[PDB]
């Protein structure tokens, strides 16, 4: 994107906190200073695909998540007379 | 106008004096005194983000 | 006068049933825009190009420069969120196994190819090589800048490769918790139980379905290459953004009630007391012109946001799970869906189950054996003319009518269409011997 | 945590705060107080100079109305999505993945919120996995037996049939396996004994 004068490029990949551009992400981590790292897409797991292999779960973990969806909005009402012509 | 007058390689025509880019912007002008093909690129700008 | 198709009037009879005998696995393509070019403009340079006197009037004209720049900023953050809610739906980036024997299905065209430096699948290679001072640098000199996306073309290709890794190895349990290893032959055997077809069809006709899938994927590259207007849904987004930028830069040479559009000539060919009268015409017209761009960008972003939310719902219900919604995941019974990256969008490969080679039989609601009406438990009563059999509802498989596939309810007096067949009790031959 | 329900309020706040700042900004005139222009100009010049402010304010109000229409369309789409989730997640057990929470949807509890609704999605998330040995089908007495509503698993020595989401070892009886075809068409079938009760 451009020149980032003020930060240092660290080879260690972390989660993106401050988006910069084209994978670059900034954060204030350890004197601590603003760094610039390549955005990590996650961990590197490798499922062992075999012709005879199955992974049947043995326990469960009931979890509760929360989603936040807007529904309504402040019903604004303007006045053409007083706003355009104030007194 | 402003810009960075640089050398170019545009093959102008004898009657042509000015120049224009794809969409209404002067890209090159022939020098009046010493006939030569120049290149008009606007001086360096850009956005700043903190 | 356009015709709505050919007439295929079905002969509806009271005792006629059509059960298919053969299957035809088809892989359709569905293209949905997910993002757009994140544009950003500079109020001072666009409105007042290299004009210090014009810039002084722009500050006193109002703070309209901040509302437009803030509005376009929300669009840029929106496009980064759209690519984050669709492609980035799994935390752990799964990797493909070293072995590529997945039961008999050849995913060589959809899996990432490490030979080329871009590390993209051959099908994605056709996509990025199809969707298209130059025009780009010309817009930059007027303030029409194009901010680069957060997710690079390589990271999006890695996000899609992780989804394909979990779709083949884990199946549908990689987007609802931890991934579970499962053979691909056993994976589609449970994806058939969601469309009615029992798993005794894939295990038997494994080589036949494998050949149909491998042949269908090869036709995908041919269909996109032969037909020129294939990636037209993504080109419309690019052309709309290009036309919007080509029209916004064209209005700069349009006189909004002025003598000329050159701001430098107005100040030289006139005097300040008279120039202020006409310079107000251009600073108002160009500010209104830029206002129309932001207005049309917010409306077009809502159309892409609806497609991005649909693509997010489609990649979560078709790829990482089997969806029973008709026509949602391609035309036909949904089996699988393989996501593939594309310039400003995503291309789904919907593997659908389309029956074929239908045959007409005779049917009856229930059968009567000893006074009690026997109703089908999970199939349909068919008959070739002499004998009666119970078959599946999506694949003809003649089976004998025992007491284990038919339940009893009431007597044979109220069912309209009752027939008189003989069921075979599974205990009579065992007790006789 | 409550970011979107605060963002929708900040957007309506910054829209009203921007509209009141444009009221005190001369859109090409001699002043900003309308009650002062009528006391510093004659009616001929008053009608001329006051139009340059009335037009600017009307354009700003139309821009505000357009922004409000776009925001109302976005919020209407969000409310339609929330109503679809309310009818599917709360009024039933939806099978759409990722729709009612991240996992196998079980139940949902809606909660009131300022200009919104907070859904408490109860999801089923498996854990404590274990690797086993599986086979497509098993052969016995020459005929092949396929699982009915489960999967054939093996702990190394014996073969059992369990559920697809929870481990529950059960003997392979002739009630949870149906026969279809012979043991020469399935690639990967193993040999076992299907005990009959």
């Amino acid at each position: 994107a451009g020149c980032l004068i003020g930060a240092e490029y660290v080879n260690n990949s972390y989660e993106c906190d401050i988006p910069i551009g084209a994978g670059i992400c900034a954060s204030y981590q350890t004197s601590q200073s603003i760094i610039a790292y390549t955005m990590s897409l996650g961990a590197e797991n490798s499922v062992a695909y075999s012709n005879n292999s199955i992974a049947i779960p043995t326990n469960f973990t009931i979890s509760v998540t929360t989603e936040i969806l807007p529904v309504s909005m402040t019903k604004t009402s303007v006045d053409c007379t007083m706003y355009i012509c104030g007194d | 106008g402003t810009g960075v007058l640089t050398e170019s390689n545009k093959k102008f025509l004898p009657f042509q004096q000015f120049g224009r880019d794809i969409a209404d912007t002067t890209d090159a002008v022939r020098d009046p005194q010493t006939l030569e093909i120049l290149d008009i690129t606007p001086c360096s700008f850009g956005g700043v983000s903190v | 006068t356009m015709s709505l198709g050919a007439e295929n009037s079905v002969a509806y009879s009271n005792n006629s049933i059509a059960i298919p005998t053969n299957f035809t696995i088809s892989v359709t393509t569905e293209i949905l825009p997910v993002s757009m070019t994140k544009t950003s403009v500079d109020c001072t340079m666009y409105i007042c190009g290299d004009s210090t006197e014009c810039s002084n009037l722009l500050l006193q004209y109002g703070s309209f420069c901040t509302q437009l720049k803030r509005a376009l900023t929300g669009i840029a953050v929106e496009q980064d969120k759209n690519t984050q809610e669709v492609f980035a739906q799994v935390k752990q980036i799964y990797k493909t196994p070293p072995i590529k024997y997945f039961g008999g299905f050849n995913f060589s065209q959809i899996l990432p190819d490490p030979s080329k430096p871009s590390k993209r699948s051959p099908i994605e290679d056709l996509l990025f090589n199809k969707v298209t001072r130059d025009l780009i640098c010309a817009q930059k000199f007027k303030g029409l800048t194009v901010l680069p996306p957060l997710l690079t073309d390589e990271m999006i290709a890695q996000y899609t490769s992780a989804l394909l890794a979990g779709t083949i190895t884990s199946g549908w349990t990689f987007g609802a918790g931890p991934a579970l290893q499962i053979p691909f032959p056993m994976q589609m055997a449970y994806r058939f139980n969601g469309i009615g077809v029992t798993q005794n069809v894939l295990y038997e006709n494994q080589k036949l379905i494998a050949n149909q899938f491998n042949s269908a994927i090869g036709k995908i590259q041919d269909s996109l290459s032969s037909t020129p207007s294939a990636l037209g849904k993504l080109q419309d987004v690019v052309n709309h953004n290009a036309q919007a930028l080509n029209t916004l830069v064209k209005q700069l040479s349009s006189k909004f009630g002025a003598i000329s559009s050159v701001l430098n000539d107005i100040f030289s060919r006139l005097d300040p007391p008279e120039a202020e009268v006409q310079i107000d015409r251009l600073i108002t017209g160009r500010l209104q012109s830029l206002q129309t761009y932001v207005t049309q960008q917010l409306i077009r972003a809502a159309e892409i946001r609806a497609s991005a939310n649909l693509a997010a719902t489609k990649m979560s219900e078709c790829v990482l799970g089997q969806s029973k919604r008709v026509d949602f995941c391609g035309k036909g019974y949904h089996l699988m869906s393989f996501p593939q990256s594309a310039p400003h969008g995503v291309v789904f490969l919907h593997v659908t189950y389309v029956p074929a080679q239908e045959k007409n039989f005779t049917t009856a609601p229930a059968i009567c054996h000893d006074g009690k009406a026997h109703f089908p438990r999970e199939g349909v009563f068919v008959s070739n003319g002499t004998h009666w059999f119970v078959t599946q509802r999506n694949f003809y498989e003649p089976q004998i009518i025992t007491t284990d596939n038919t339940f009893v309810s009431g007597n044979c007096d109220v069912v309209i269409g009752i027939v008189n067949n003989t069921v075979y009790d599974p205990l009579q031959p065992e007790l006789d011997s």
